């Protein structure tokens, strides 16, 4: 009765229901996932084509936050390029400050602190997006964490945001990725992602990928273009039986 | 994120004339454990209730009996986190004016300093009045001071009074057992028998917790010393 | 730091803060000035004579500069704040111009803040309406009407508060040059137009008189009284030797 | 220098039940005289006074802002302020100053209210306070004060030794500089009485 | 947010009034009575003591009348913590004066002063009223005795005689048939202050310990503002006693 | 006035109820319980554990990640309870005023210290009616020198205390009773004493046997000071042992 | 209802009512079409009078001289965001002394928009553009919107009966590429001609085009120079 | 009622709702009637006397902005008085700075941009709460030659050949649509004027009830004076 209006009310169940409500925002949008293998993190993410007219790689949900670290998101694209350059915005101030790459966990824990400091007052509104953050190095190995509106930020082998999130982590489980290497992941990532889009209901997708790991040297960025229709061929082989 | 609070007042004044806010502030302090404030000839006795909700809590960790200089005590019946707010402040406030005048704050000064802050948080943008009442007890110019404050800023001077559930019926006992002459110890004597009109169960030493304000400072009594006085009653 | 917006617009154009502030003036006690000639004249009516009041402290008619006095109705704090603000600006004026304000000049600054605080966060527009007379350096006599919504005009006579319009009704039936071609005239006028809503015949009156260089001159009450006698003694003349 | 810009001298002596504070009385600017009346000792209650030493707008700011923080405190509190209280707030009063003090070097002498016992302090310019039992100088001819008041001061004297001894040390030194003098008043505080008066002093 | 939880304190009403000045005013009409009556010698105010248990200690110097200055005095009606808070910016205001001009501040700009800052918190931020009636008198060298009152909308006004808090308008009507413009002297001031508080405080009787009385005289060029003793009340009461019994046995 | 009484915005805001309530308060006390946990804490008398539920539903989520145990400093931990991210928040906030604490006074603040600064943050929540208060409950173990260990637990209203023994969460209620039923018999109770009574707590409230993947254990020891997270080994033995008995 | 007044409350279904409100006030400006070929980039943009004896109203304005915008939807917000659209051109200038990248522009531009649909007291801007430039990667049509998203097109349409056009470029966008920009300018012109009423035709007192070019500066013709570009028009298919 | 909503909320058909009230509140305004012809920009106000006391010629509903632009308001003068300051120090600074004078359409603009310039929150203390309820008319002489150029309270500003504000503006308006062609003379522009006001007005129309002024190529704002207004209204 009226406990739903501002994040700095709670329900008397104890819950804040604007909150919950960006998080219904985040369960609308299309799916995206990533994968942590053994030398590496992939990005998937299925980006549907609202309209013939567009361009591709037009509302792009992979950023680049830093030199190794990615960012696959879901949600209100604007929420999530904001968040981005929050997310740019730590890792260069951390550079500056400590002379070297931000580790994605710290990166991860800034990040989602700023978020939950956006849960708390009625002067503003939750943010409406989730997203994956995927970094790599010798040091540190390979690391996928993800982030929700309220501000959660927990470490994943494999992770689904967006629609169907359910069922692709359901097809993630199916996987074993801890000795995987990045090169057939990307397939798996893309046999997923074709999985767990729905032809009737979304009629076109562009089909996002990005990766990075020792492959990369490191180094996040767009999966080539052999890859990427290599994996797409394999995807549309499995779809058939 | 945004820091900004409301710059609107929360207590506003009723059709009748009341502010509704600070009589839900007092109703919040009448809920409150008992506390209980005798001015004897030669000192003040303060003496609370302190009746833990399980034997899991740690007694000596928590205290509602406050020293605030070498000679003026605190205790509070209502909401506690409140009170330790007013404690800082109290703390602060006597500092800054032994840092102007260099001699120890007088106990009205400090009452009336209080009090200020109290009101200030009555009419203030987007902040609810304190939910407690102070006692507050002082030795100046060979004097024993005893005050109350209230959470709409309001403070008075009493020779003995009580707070908390069954503030009427201490009041009433105190009236009727109080006189004028009387000294510390006979002063503590009759403050523990004052709570333990109210109190419920068995009091013991860890229970209760007692205050006295004397020329020698105000300093809180140990559970022995309690214990002693619990067995002379 | 409270930057709520009060005045705002409803559905129909309308700005309800303004309007209720103009509701308060009309509660006030009726103010009249009338533009003579050689001689401006400001009358308040005093709702209640409490007898026991001391009448200095009371008073609705005051000077903001030697040439420049204005009467209010409405909210007396209201008017208090806005007459300290206008006493300031003709002292400035005096000082970074060398000459005393017009009447014009200070009507504009005071119409000014009150429109202002029809249009800014946090506060509530002005409860008053005021009647602002004086004498430019050229001589002339001028008359002049702010109203909280921040709008002023001149006027040759005007009523402001309560009863206002029948005030206004007689005056637009009354105000002649030859009604006003002496001072007499004039004043009488001005008591007058204030009978026509005021109890007690004329006890309930303050007058206040400004001629061409000289200072603001204020009736007591001696002198209203003759003047009253002097009015109904014409009434009687009026209409004895025409009926 | 600047201390010295328009001259004068303060002094304040202890005696067995009262006090003495006595001043020079000349207002001028470097070496002009402008007036031989300036006031340099103000009462701060009852039985309290402070002289002020150094450049006279300080002297006249100082003295009228502490008069502003005592009518204040003793508003708030329904008594009348102690010496050694009114020492500590022209000591925070200076001190706020810390970088941009005011020029005056104030000197306390009074009574304790209620107990009468005599209190005599000085300060300096950012007001570090200096208590004593015998005597207090401040202004421009502190030496040759000192060496009177060195010379002559006495314990437990009765009222008329102090206020001979008072004279004479504010006498005798302020005829050895330049830019003091034109007259010297005195005011003895008893706890029944308080006596002002003005010596026969050189008027060159 | 802030705009549906905004009590909205500084805005007109329909009608054209202001509704937290208004219940700040029953506010006032709640509390003790407070009375205001000028002589040709002096001034007197009269207040009703509400903090009457036999367990309060003793009050230091008065519980409802404040010095403010070497010459003014006050009293209050209402909220007393707003009124500790008037207070103070009272006699902040008054040696803002002395420091500014090095002479005591006239009784009407004091009231003036503090007007305007009630006047303030009537207009914009959004804040509640101060919930406090103000009884000032006062001596100064340009209008010599003064009796002033002054309300939580701002409004101020100077009095010849004057009441504010509980039974307010009975005291006035009271003092409207008893005050004698001109010849009040503060003995018969006095008597009236104990006649007008006998009618006023109806449920209880007049006793020296309910009632606190401050006079403001002069003597020899300087203000006296003392509030009188327990006995000297029990003296005017004994008086005024006899004068009724008195008049009865005349009736 | 009335049980339960409400007027006006005393259900949305933090502000009096008729009765002198705060709901929101409450319903922060309530938001604890969301998170589903429940935790406990036992002083020995020369050490201090903390034992936190558990739960990892999901293969895919990163058990290292998923953590209800933290540090603040090097002698002291924590453990939090209900929303994650409230709790995150004030653990972040606890370990800047412990900094601050070192570098401003020169020493390692007491964990009574650093439980009543946090309690004073959110008091300030529980009277600006502009923010929420976190709906997290923190629980602090550490070695006092003078007073031996020392387990204090602070809540959003702002009240906190220390504790013999305490408890958060879901079983928080069954909790507390068993634990003042281990407490009234008093013996003297060793590290393993301690960590059993704590493990059997919970397992006993929780009604199931524990695994060492379904439990975090935390210690701080009169001997060795520094908080230290057992690791799965260490929390095998300790169950192996409670199981055996 | 309850969740349509504040940009700052989520609605229980998880939207914004107050950005889906500002939506609509771009959907009821005027329509505008903005396309590209391999060189060039084209804003057509159908301009509206008030009255019979009024202008119509600008749709067309110059930010760089690279770049160009037309509006739909409030014209002060439209004019605030190409201020700070100037502003930003002319801040890359004087740093880099390049021409600022226009993706970069737009970028800059979301993120100033997203900003006041998060804040309490604040709302959208009611204005969606078409933004025109050449630069390096050569021409591009960019979309932006009041929910601070914004598209990278082949071609687009906004405004008023906007879906019309949106098929036709859909029909034509496989011929943009290689248009000649005579020809590019007449699809354009054919785009915007299908959102008019059917009494109404294309004149140029009611067309306004903009054109970006790898030698051609942002260039606007608006009554008399619009008139080699609508000579050679069929008529209506109908 | 009226505090449920902020004031910069959108209703569902895209439009803000202050806005919408402001440009309702228009229509409780005087008529003004502009005209642009080849050789100059006329306008003219009703003045709308409420009583025979009150002096017509402390009415200014035509102002000069600069001594090459005139400025006709409607609705509420009162907030007009700020918009109108800023143009006459917009068009001083203008020629401060590029020793020119500014053109009617950049007044218009900068006139223009302070429109929604208003809010409640994200604000400088003192800020403009809500739109101003004010149409002008600008009326001025340029290099372009002589525009006329109409703003409303939605911060829309527009090139128009004649045009009409105020309360009567529809049937104004249609009036200027027969009665306007382009190669109208000044003279007829304030004879269609005075006519088109004499027809909507709701008294009768004489040299003191009306405002009328001219800007030409080479003369200066120029409001008739009542002797001027009479020679106009003796044959109409």
């Amino acid at each position: 009765t009226g406990y739903d209006l501002s994040a700095s009310t709670f329900s008397p169940d104890g819950r804040v229901f604007q909150v919950e409500y960006a998080m219904k925002a985040v369960e609308n949008s299309s799916t995206a996932i990533g994968i942590r293998c053994k030398d590496g993190v992939v990005f998937g993410v299925e980006k549907l084509v609202l309209s013939k007219l567009y361009e591709e790689g037009s509302n792009k949900r992979l950023f680049n936050v830093d030199r190794h670290v990615g960012m696959a998101v879901a949600g209100l694209l604007a929420d999530a390029r904001s968040l981005a350059d929050i997310a740019r915005e730590e890792a260069s101030n951390f550079r500056s400050n400590f002379g070297y790459n931000i580790p994605l966990k710290h990166l991860a824990d800034r990040v989602a602190m700023y978020v939950h400091a956006y849960t708390l007052y009625s002067a503003v509104r939750p943010f409406g997006c989730s997203f994956m953050l995927g970094s790599y190095s010798v040091n540190d190995g390979a690391q996928l964490y993800m982030i929700d509106p309220s501000g959660v930020s927990y470490g994943y082998w494999g992770c689904a945001i967006g629609k169907a999130r359910q069922a692709a982590k359901t097809e993630i489980e199916k996987l074993q990725m801890k000795e995987m290497t990045c090169r057939d992941v990307v397939k798996e990532v893309a046999k997923i992602i074709y999985i767990v889009h729905d032809e009737v209901k979304d009629k076109a997708f562009e089909l996002e990928l990005s990766w990075v790991g020792e492959i990369t040297n490191g180094r996040h960025e767009i999966v080539p273009k052999d890859v990427r229709e290599e994996a797409e061929k394999y995807a549309k082989e499995s779809l058939k039986e | 994120m945004a820091e900004r609070g409301y710059s609107f007042s929360l207590t506003t004044f009723s059709p009748s004339g009341k502010l509704v806010q600070i009589e839900y502030a007092l109703a919040a302090v009448a809920g409150g454990a008992p506390s209980v404030g005798i001015k004897a000839a030669n000192g003040v006795v303060l003496a609370t209730e302190k009746k833990q909700k399980s034997i899991l809590y740690d007694e000596r960790s928590v205290h509602k009996v406050e020293p605030i200089t070498k000679h003026i005590g605190l205790v509070y019946s209502g909401m506690g986190p409140d009170y330790r707010v007013l404690v800082h402040r109290a703390r602060k406030l006597a500092q800054q004016y032994y840092l102007v005048y260099q001699e120890p704050i007088p106990t009205a000064q400090l009452v009336q300093r209080v009090a200020s802050v109290m009101q200030e948080y009555t009419q203030s943008g987007g902040v609810r009045p304190f939910g407690v009442s102070l006692l507050i007890c002082g030795w100046n110019e060979g004097r024993p001071y005893l005050f109350q404050s209230d959470p709409s800023g309001a403070y008075f001077a009493w020779k003995a009074t009580a707070m908390g559930k069954n503030y009427v019926n201490g009041k009433t006992f105190l009236e009727k057992r109080y006189n004028e002459d009387l000294e510390l110890e006979d002063a503590i004597h009759t403050a523990i028998l004052t709570l333990k009109e109210s109190f419920e169960g068995q009091m013991t030493e860890d229970n209760i917790e007692v205050g006295i304000c004397n020329e020698a400072g105000f300093r809180r009594l140990t559970p022995t010393e309690v214990k002693d006085y619990l067995a002379a009653i | 730091s409270y930057d709520r917006a009060i005045t705002v617009f409803s559905p129909d154009g309308h700005l309800f803060q303004v309007e209720y502030a103009q509701e308060a003036v009309k509660k006030g006690s009726t103010a009249v000035g009338v533009r003579g000639k050689d001689i401006v004249v400001l009358g308040v009516e005093k709702k209640s004579v409490a007898k026991l009041q001391d009448e200095r402290t009371v008073r609705k008619i005051c000077a903001l500069d030697d040439n420049v006095c204005m009467a209010f109705a409405g909210l007396t704090a209201d008017a208090r704040i806005v007459i300290n603000r206008a006493r300031v600006e003709c002292q400035s004026h005096r000082l970074t111009v060398e000459d005393p304000v017009t009447v014009e000049y200070i009507t504009r600054y005071i119409a000014s803040l009150k429109q202002r605080y029809t249009q800014s966060n946090g506060r509530r527009p002005f409860g008053i309406s005021a009647l602002i007379v004086g004498f430019d350096f050229d001589g002339t006599p001028r008359l002049y009407q702010t109203d909280p919504s921040g709008t002023y005009h001149a006027w040759k006579a005007n009523a402001i508060g309560r009863g206002a319009k029948s005030v206004r009704e007689f005056l637009e039936k009354n105000y002649t040059d030859e009604a006003i071609e002496t001072d007499d005239l004039t004043i009488k006028l001005v008591i007058k137009a204030l009978l026509e809503v005021v109890q007690s015949g004329g006890k309930n009156i303050e007058l206040a008189v400004m001629r061409r260089d000289q200072p603001l001159k204020i009736l007591n009450p001696e002198e209203i009284e003759k003047y009253v006698a002097e009015i109904e003694k014409e009434k009687e003349e009026n209409e004895k030797k025409k009926q | 220098s600047i201390m010295s810009y328009n001259g004068g001298a303060v002094m304040a002596m202890k005696g067995k039940n009262c006090v003495a504070i006595a001043a020079d009385r000349r207002f001028g600017i470097q070496a002009q005289m402008v007036t031989t009346d300036f006031q340099k000792i103000f009462p701060m209650g009852d039985r309290l006074y402070i002289g002020l030493a150094g450049l006279a707008t300080d002297v006249q700011t100082v003295a009228q802002r502490l008069k502003f923080r005592l009518n204040l405190y003793e508003l708030k509190e329904g008594r009348q302020i102690k010496p050694y209280t009114l020492m500590s707030m022209v000591a925070n009063l200076l001190y706020e100053k810390r970088f941009g003090p005011y020029y005056t070097e104030p000197v306390i002498a009074g009574l304790d209210p209620k107990t009468f016992k005599p209190f005599i302090c000085s300060l300096d310019l950012i007001g570090c306070p200096m208590v004593t039992d015998d005597f207090v100088v401040s202004g421009t001819c502190t030496e040759q004060m000192y060496g009177m008041c060195e010379s002559l001061w006495e314990p437990n004297m009765d009222p008329e030794h102090l206020f001979e001894t008072i004279s004479q040390a504010m006498l005798n030194a302020v005829d050895r500089d330049a830019v003091s003098g034109m007259g010297v008043i005195v005011h003895i505080i008893e706890k029944d009485k308080i006596t002002t008066r003005t010596l026969k002093a050189r008027m060159d | 947010m802030s705009r549906r939880y905004d009590s909205r304190t500084t805005i007109f009403s329909p009608e054209g009034r202001l509704y937290q000045v208004e219940y700040a005013m029953e506010a006032i009409g709640h509390a003790g009575t407070c009375l205001g009556i000028l002589a040709n010698d002096g001034v007197l105010l009269a207040a009703e003591r509400r903090n009457i248990h036999k367990l309060l200690d003793e009050v230091f110097f008065s519980e409802k009348i404040y010095k403010l200055n070497e010459d003014m005095a006050c009293s209050v009606a209402g909220i007393t913590s707003d009124a500790n808070v008037l207070t103070n910016e009272l006699r902040l205001i008054a040696q803002r004066y002395l420091l500014q001009y090095q002479e005591p501040i006239p009784c009407e700009q004091l009231v003036t002063a503090l007007c305007d800052i009630k006047q303030a918190y009537t207009q914009f931020g959004g804040k509640r009223p101060f919930g406090v009636s103000l009884l000032y008198i006062g001596w100064d060298k340009h209008y010599g005795f003064q009796l002033y009152q002054s309300d939580p909308s701002g409004n101020y006004g100077g009095w010849k005689a004057t009441c504010i808090g509980n039974n307010s308008a009975a005291a006035v009507s009271m003092l409207k048939q008893d005050y004698k413009e001109g010849e009040m002297t503060l003995k018969s001031a006095l008597a009236l202050a104990i006649k007008v508080l006998n009618k006023t405080m109806d449920v209880s009787k007049l006793s020296a310990e309910k009632v606190e009385i401050a006079t403001l005289t002069r003597e020899n060029g300087k203000t006296v503002i003392r509030v009188l003793k327990q006995k000297e009340v029990e003296q005017l009461i004994k008086k005024h006693e006899e004068e009724e019994a008195k008049a009865e046995r005349e009736k | 006035m009335s049980r339960g009484s409400s007027a006006g915005f005393d259900r949305h805001i933090t502000i009096f109820s008729p009765e002198g309530r705060l709901y929101q308060v409450e319903y922060a006390f309530k938001a604890i319980n969301q998170g589903g946990l429940t935790s406990v804490a036992v002083r020995g008398k020369d050490c201090a554990v903390i034992v936190t539920q558990k739960k990892v539903p999901d293969k895919l989520l990163d058990s290292s990640t998923v953590t209800h145990l933290f540090k603040i400093t090097e002698n002291i931990g924590c453990v939090m309870t209900g929303m994650t991210a409230d709790s995150r928040s004030q653990v972040q906030r606890a370990r800047y005023e412990a900094a601050n604490w070192k570098y401003k006074y020169g020493y390692e603040i007491p964990v009574d210290m650093l439980c009543k600064r946090i309690a004073d943050i959110s008091q300030v929540y529980t009277q600006n009616a502009e923010m929420r208060p976190l709906g997290c409950c923190m629980i602090l173990i550490g070695i006092d020198e003078e007073q031996g260990p020392q387990v204090y637990k602070c809540d959003p209203a702002g009240y906190y205390c220390g504790f013999k023994a305490t408890a958060a969460g879901v079983k928080q209620t069954e909790s507390t009773s068993f634990l003042e039923k281990k407490v009234k018999k008093k013996f003297d109770w060793t590290f393993e004493q301690t960590v059993e009574t704590a493990i059997t707590c919970l397992s006993t409230v929780l009604s199931i046997d524990f695994k060492p993947s379904e439990i975090e254990v935390g210690v701080v020891t009169v001997e060795n000071p520094k908080f230290r997270i057992l690791t799965e080994a260490e929390i095998d033995a300790h169950l192996v042992a409670l199981a055996e008995r | 209802n309850q969740y349509d007044n504040d940009v700052t409350v989520w609605s229980p279904q998880g939207r914004i009512h107050q950005i889906e409100y500002a939506m609509e006030a771009v959907k009821q400006g005027s329509a505008t079409v903005g396309l590209k070929s391999k060189t060039h980039a084209v804003l057509v943009a159908l301009k509206r009078a008030q009255s019979e004896l009024a202008a119509h109203q600008k749709k067309i304005l110059h930010v760089d001289n690279h770049i160009g915008i037309s509006i739909a939807g409030l014209t002060a917000d439209a004019r605030l965001l190409c201020n700070f659209m100037r502003q930003e051109c002319l801040d890359s200038r004087f740093v880099f002394d390049r021409p600022l990248p226009v993706s970069r522009l737009v970028s800059l531009i979301g993120s100033k928009t997203q900003i006041p649909t998060q804040r309490y007291g604040r709302r959208p801007y009611g204005v969606g553009l078409l933004i025109a430039g050449y630069d390096d990667m050569g021409p591009h049509i960019f979309q932006t919107c009041p929910s601070a998203n914004y598209f990278d097109c082949r071609a687009m349409s906004i405004g008023a009966r906007s879906q019309s056009a949106r098929t036709y470029l859909e029909r034509h966008m496989s011929e943009f590429m290689e248009c000649n920009l005579n020809e590019l300018v007449k699809h354009g012109l054919r785009a915007l001609r299908e959102t008019l009423p059917a009494e109404q035709d294309l004149t140029t007192k009611n067309v306004s085009i903009g054109i970006v070019g790898k030698d051609l500066e942002f260039t606007i013709y608006d009554d008399d120079d619009v008139s080699p570009f609508l000579e050679g028009l069929e008529e209506r298919p109908q | 009622s009226e505090y449920d909503r902020g004031v910069n909320t959108f209703s569902p058909e895209g439009r803000l709702f202050q806005v919408e009230y402001a440009i309702e509140a228009i229509k409780l305004g005087s008529t003004a009637i502009g005209i642009q012809t080849s050789e100059g920009v006329c306008l003219a106000v009703e003045k709308r006397i409420t009583s025979p006391l009150m002096e017509p010629s402390s009415i200014e509903k035509i102002v000069e902005i600069d001594a090459h632009i005139g400025c006709a308001m409607s609705g509420l003068i009162a907030d007009a008085k700020t918009l109108i300051d800023k143009a006459r120090v917009e068009t001083q600074n203008h020629w401060f700075t590029y020793n020119e004078t500014m053109t009617v359409e950049s007044v218009t603009q900068a006139v223009s941009n302070l429109a929604l310039q208003f809010g409640e929150e994200d604000a400088d203390p003192g800020a403009m709460s809500r739109p101003f309820g004010v149409a002008l008319l600008f009326g001025g002489v340029d290099e372009k030659g002589p525009q006329l150029f109409h703003m409303d309270p939605s911060g829309t500003f527009v090139q128009c050949d004649a045009r009409a504000i105020g309360s009567a503006s529809e049937g104004a308006q249609s009036s200027l649509q027969e009665v306007y062609h382009k190669s109208m003379t000044l003279k007829e522009a304030i004879k269609s004027s005075l006519i088109i006001l004499k027809q909507v007005m709701e008294e009768k129309l004489n040299a003191t009830n009306i405002e009328l002024a001219t800007v030409q190529p080479g003369q200066n704002f120029h409001m008739f004076t009542k002797e001027e207004l009479e020679e106009v209204i003796k044959d109409i």
